[PDB]
RNA sequence: GGGCGUAAAGCGCACGCAGGCGGUUUGUUAAGUCAGAUGUGAAAUCCCCGGGCUCAACCUGGGAACUGCAUCUGAUACUGG
RNA sequence: AAGGCGGCCCCCUGGACGAAGACUGACGCUCAGGUGCGAAAGCGUGGGGAGCAAACAGGAUUAGAUACCCUGGUAGUCCACGCCGUAAACGAUGUCGACUUGGAGGUUGUGCCCUUGAGGCGUGGCUUCCGGAGCUAACGCGUUAAGUCGACCGCCUGGGG
RNA sequence: GCUGCAUGGCUGUCGUCAGCUCGUGUUGUGAAAUGUUGGGUUAAGUCCCGCAACGAGCGCAACCCUUAUCCUUUGUUGCCA
RNA sequence: GCGGCCCGCCGUAA
């Protein structure tokens, strides 16, 4: 049921006395398509088994976030290392225009319409956590009124 | 309660901030604990301990400090509950996978230990098999019957053991540790303000938990 | 070249050899060329069936062949005809009247070289090697074995120095010589050139 | 809508004119700021609702836009006198 | 203020801090251009000259040794009065103001309590070392911020050339 | 006949030196780390104790041959109290 | 505690 994606696969190198040994990573998204997303990434000797090693890693590590039609109602940016991600809902009709993978995590995610862009450094495990960066740092309505101790309908007017 | 049998922090200059709450005036150069506000937070988790046992959530207990050792191990296999007595071994509940294979080992040595030396003779290795088997039982002695995964913690000194909490708190299961003035709550925790060291007051904690224990049964 | 023959190594301990006579200087060289000679020529005929082990014994005034496979009836056929056609030209090879038996292999993913050439002639139709190793290896694990090495050698495709790779799981100790371990090899020639293979079985320890 | 400990980047350190920026009330002014109204901001071009060339480039009807300027009336929380 | 300042005594002179009380009534902050102060070496005129010592001369070592090592040795280093205006002139961190969990010291004031004693409670200034949240590419910083903010100024835009 | 720099198979060498890795779990954004480090021992990652690690694999050792001491069995072509 | 001892042609595994 679940939706899993493949970002990324590169070579990684280690310096011993004989010589030098190659391994492999991955980074890999899962998501349910209504809101719940979660990654991993994984390391082996093998491409194969990286490939599945971060899957289940993935599985077991995943957060909720709270959409609304397609997105929510907020332009939210986050951060990590060296890298600023800016998205915002987009009305109808449109897809999920982003470049990298952005495009992975919010397809998997959900989302329909957005109008993502990413600055800084891109590379795409830092870029990844645009998860962290800002899904689950949304705000709904509902969520505010309760916090403000009011009611919906007069917190939208 | 009344009877004040527990004594109180250490010292002002070994002391976390984050204490502040819970604590009271200090005289003699240490820290003097509120019982104010001890009691109903006692009486609390002991309550939510009652239901959990009448849940048969097979609660652990832990607390290796040379002084608690004992009093764990009579407070437990009193009722019904399972502890933990000597070096907690990293990785017991995150790992608990590679753990069950030890469990596995103890259990066949044990069967094979009530008639040990008559299968062979050479006392080397009988020798070596019961200095194997003495130096595993301890390490899993109070958890060797259990099915694995408890439904609850209970820990003498916070500091102390925080590796058990770390993992407690990554799998997600609830806490009730006993905070001294040195040490903080950090964890899902039943915060317990109190001495962890006077031999008097860890009896009175862990007399209180048996019993309500041993009720929630029945 | 630094690992000793695995097989060879055990002969008098745990292993029996493969031909058994007494013979005198005069005809030991007579002996050793007949017994290649009706080996080399069952291995040639017999190779679309699954032949795993020929085992040469001298009567008084005889030669006596037992063959060793997993396909007995492709061997005997329908009737005793090729049985007999073999039997007529082994005993002319060798001028002693001849006689033939037929051995049964139980469990073909044992008996290493049934493995190694299953692995050589799924090389010769163009197929991954990698998959082949570890389905070999998969199921050698699942019919029950307390280890097992597979290996291979050549070029595998890239114009660059042959590579060599090589998995294992279980235990295979070639340093006990207690223990029980069945080798054999195999090659294949393809487009560009030849490819090596060698097998490791860890059957059982044995007192 | 970027930076300056080590990647490029804090004057060797002070005093100080012109400039830039001002703690708390009260009272007046309406300069800044805000709201209306009028007069202006050519046509063509862009946009919206339409129309006609067998359709489309093309032509055409009406409306918005022309982020501005000046004048008059009003508001007085904030900045200025 | 920075560059810097160490035997002892006298004369002239600048700043900082504390206790208590009185007084004036926003008189403030920053600062392009401008002005002043800046280690050592160096320059000019006149003195002085013990030790040390660029340049220089011999003796060694070395394949060679215009060097490191040894024996000497001039300018200079010192004083007075004028120039020069640069340093890894570094905490490699501009100046003011406000706010935010803690420990262990050093130095200099002052209030109270038996002031008994090297006692106990406080309350200011200036300084070393750990470390929490937070921040950072990382190292690390961490109430004397590289944390959360405001005012003004100075600089940067690939490496060589 | 050419190409050991297109290869299989088979050898030398570091070196009979004591090392070389993996599964799961934790730490770090990451290359990686931990285990394999520390105290005492051994010919030896050989062993005890400690310790966010808990267990495995190839190595070391043992199982093989010969030599040194006795006991049974057999006694020629071997031996003579 | 201090005697001396310099160099290594051009490109080149995936």
């Amino acid at each position: 049921e679940l939706q899993e994606k493949l970002i990324a696969v590169n070579r990684v190198s280690k310096t011993v006395k004989g010589g030098r040994i190659f391994s492999f990573t991955a980074l890999t998204v899962v998501g349910d398509g209504n809101g719940r997303v979660g990654f991993g990434y994984g390391k082996a000797r093998e491409v194969p088994a990286a490939i599945q090693k971060a899957m289940e890693k993935a599985r077991r590590n995943m957060i909720n976030v709270a959409l609304n039609n397609g997105t929510l109602q907020h332009p939210v940016k986050g951060v990590h290392t060296g890298s600023r991600v800016f998205m915002q809902p987009a009305s109808e009709g449109t897809g999920i225009i982003a470049g990298g993978a952005m495009r992975a995590v919010l397809e998997v995610a959900g989302v329909h319409n957005v109008l993502a862009k990413a600055y800084g450094s891109t590379n795409p495990i830092n870029v990844v956590r645009a998860t962290i960066d800002g899904l689950e740092n949304m705000n709904s309505p509902e969520m505010v009124a309760a916090k403000r101790g009011k009611s919906v309908e007069e917190i939208l007017g | 309660m009344l009877k004040a049998g527990v004594h109180f922090g250490h010292q002002t200059r070994y002391w976390n901030p984050k204490m502040k709450p819970f604590i009271f005036g200090a005289r003699n150069k240490v820290h003097i604990i509120n019982l104010e506000k001890t009691v109903p937070m006692f009486n609390e988790a002991l309550a939510e301990l009652n239901k959990i046992a009448s849940r048969k959530g097979k609660i652990l207990f832990v607390g290796t400090k040379r002084a608690a050792s004992e009093a764990v191990k009579d407070a437990a296999l009193s009722c019904d509950q399972f502890f933990v007595n000597h070096r907690w071994l990293g990785g017991m509940l995150t790992n608990w996978k590679t753990v069950r294979q030890s469990i596995k080992r103890l259990k066949d040595l044990e069967t094979q230990s009530q008639d040990g030396t008559f299968d062979k003779l050479t006392k080397k290795e009988a020798l070596m098999r019961t200095r194997e088997l003495e130096k595993l039982e301890n390490s899993l002695g109070g958890i060797k019957d259990m099915g694995g995964l408890p439904d609850a913690l209970f820990v003498i000194d916070a500091d102390h053991e925080h590796i058990a909490i770390k993992e407690a708190n990554n799998l997600g299961i609830p806490v009730f540790a006993i905070v001294d003035t040195n040490s903080d709550p950090d964890g899902v925790d039943f915060v317990i303000p109190g001495n962890d060291d006077a031999i008097r007051a860890v009896t009175l904690y862990l007399g209180a938990v048996a019993a309500t224990v041993r009720e929630g049964r029945s | 070249g630094q690992k000793v023959h695995p097989n060879g190594i055990r002969l008098g301990i745990v292993k029996p050899w493969n031909s058994t006579w007494f013979a005198n200087t005069k005809e030991f060289a007579d002996n050793l060329d007949s017994d290649f000679k009706v080996r080399q020529y069952l291995t040639k005929e017999l190779a679309k069936a699954s032949v795993s082990r020929i085992v040469i014994e001298r009567p008084a005034k005889s030669i006596r062949v037992t063959i060793h496979t997993a396909r007995p009836g492709i061997v005997i056929g329908k009737k005793g005809e090729d049985v007999e056609k073999l039997r007529k030209v082994v005993a002319d090879i060798a001028g002693v009247p001849a006689q033939i038996n037929i051995a049964e292999v139980r469990k073909p993913e044992l008996d290493a070289k049934l493995v190694a050439d299953s692995i050589t002639s799924q090389l010769e139709r163009r197929v991954m090697f990698r998959r082949a190793m570890k389905r070999a290896v998969q199921n050698a694990m699942r019919l029950g074995a307390k280890g097992i090495k597979v290996e291979v050698s050549g070029r595998l495709g890239g114009a660059e120095i042959a590579r060599t790779e090589w998995y294992r799981e279980g235990r295979v100790p070639l340093h006990t010589l207690r223990a029980d371990i069945d080798y054999n090899t195999s090659e294949a020639h393809t487009t560009y050139g030849v490819i090596g293979v060698k097998v490791w079985i860890f059957k059982g320890e044995i007192l």
